[PDB]
């Protein structure tokens, strides 16, 4: 299509901290791809980003019921939601699993990268680390980030460089909410 | 810290909104306008939790009266088209003849219309697919993602090809064993 | 088992 396109895009969110403890609630506009006017739990008011949305800054803030209600949002939208979302989001987890494989680098000792692929699981919230032969591995990791599969699982690579000469053990330690001792798988040269 | 966002949008002249719940990146549910019903990520969702349709294609009405009202109060401003990037990649390491999953991530784009389509050796695979509506990004932009389960193969060759209005042709983004 | 809670908006100025 040849035509122009106009993007109304509406966003309400919820922001958690100490669990449920700190909520902040934020009502925001967006027209095409500008954010024009926003209300802020913390401000106590609608403020316009930008010049297009003070004609509805200035509108609302008047309406002591429209106010009211944005302000008793943090109660009655984000906390509640929090209640249910909680069992299925919140307290979602789903442990790892952690292969160890080298990175096409078949040669018997030359330079090559290992793999150390961590797949599938929920929440983010991941640690990974090389060691060799105990000692931690602390230089030569070309990690890939965090990988949101959108399933509600990730996924993340973190490759070694290393010359294998035999012998040696390379560990890759995996931490994560969903286990209490840290997963770990060895290859050996 | 954690945040769940309720997503809406309004698209002219194309008159196709969303309506969408999103934590920490996720997509709790979307309501499907067409059917008007709702729909969860992961079918277990609505085994804890409910969602009254209708209240969302109330939102969304009100959204297209926004929309236009914005857009007349602009002069009539369109939005800037925002290529998207692509990637394809496999939910699980890849194990031959064993099942898995190709993930076509569609990310940091707008508007949120894009053309998807699954290349087997060349050819479309219309079965066996899913797709995730437009999720928000924080940046005011949009991602996307396009799910094609695949049998690992020596023999076999993927592309992932989408067309969006910011992209001069289609772009196409490869996957092979190897 | 639970009800989720959409928030209706405001209506912009026209
Ligand atoms: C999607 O499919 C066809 C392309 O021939 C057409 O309806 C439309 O222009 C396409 N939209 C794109 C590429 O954004």
């Amino acid at each position: 299509d040849t035509r122009p396109r106009f993007l109304w895009q509406p966003k309400r969110e919820c922001h958690f901290f100490n669990g449920t403890e700190r909520v902040r609630f934020l009502d925001r506009y967006f027209y095409n791809q500008e954010e024009s006017v926003r209300f802020d739990s913390d401000v106590g008011e609608f403020r316009a980003v930008t010049e297009l949305g003070r004609p509805d800054a200035e509108y609302w803030n008047s309406q002591k019921d429209i106010l009211e209600q944005a302000r008793a949002a943090v109660d009655t939208y984000c906390r509640h939601n929090y209640g249910v979302g909680e069992s299925f989001t919140v307290q979602r987890r789903v442990q790892p699993k952690v292969t160890v494989y080298p990175s096409k680098t078949q040669p018997l000792q030359h330079h090559n990268l290992l793999v150390c692929s961590v797949s599938g699981f929920y929440p983010g919230s991941i640690e990974v680390r090389w060691f060799l032969n105990g000692q931690e591995e602390k230089a030569g990791m070309v990690s890939t980030g965090l990988i949101q599969n959108g399933d509600w699982t990730f996924q993340t690579l973190v490759m070694l460089e290393t010359v294998p000469r035999s012998g040696e053990v390379y560990t890759c330690q995996v931490e994560h909410p969903s286990v209490t001792s840290p997963l770990t798988v060895e290859w050996r040269a | 810290e954690h945040v769940i966002i309720q997503a809406e949008f309004y698209l002219n002249p194309d008159q196709s909104g969303e309506f969408m719940f999103d934590f920490d990146g996720d997509e709790i549910f979307h309501v499907d306008m067409a059917k008007k019903e709702t729909v969860w990520r992961l079918e277990e969702f609505g085994r804890f939790a409910s969602f009254e349709a209708q209240g969302a294609l109330a939102n969304i009405a009100v959204d297209k009266a926004n929309l236009e009202i914005m857009t007349k109060r602009s002069n009539y401003t369109p939005i800037t088209n925002v290529p998207p990037e692509v990637t394809v990649l496999t939910n699980s390491p890849v194990e031959l003849r064993e099942p898995n999953v190709l993930i076509c991530f569609i990310d940091k784009f707008t508007p949120p219309v894009v053309n998807v389509t699954w290349l087997r050796n060349g050819k479309p695979v219309t079965t066996g697919v899913s797709e995730t509506v437009f999720l928000p990004r924080e940046d005011h932009l949009f991602r996307k993602f396009h799910y094609l389960p695949f049998l690992p193969s020596t023999e076999d060759v993927y592309d992932c090809r989408v067309e969006h209005w910011g992209l001069d042709e289609p772009l196409l983004k490869h996957w092979e064993f190897d | 088992v639970l009800g989720l809670v959409l928030l209706r908006g405001e209506n912009l100025v026209s």
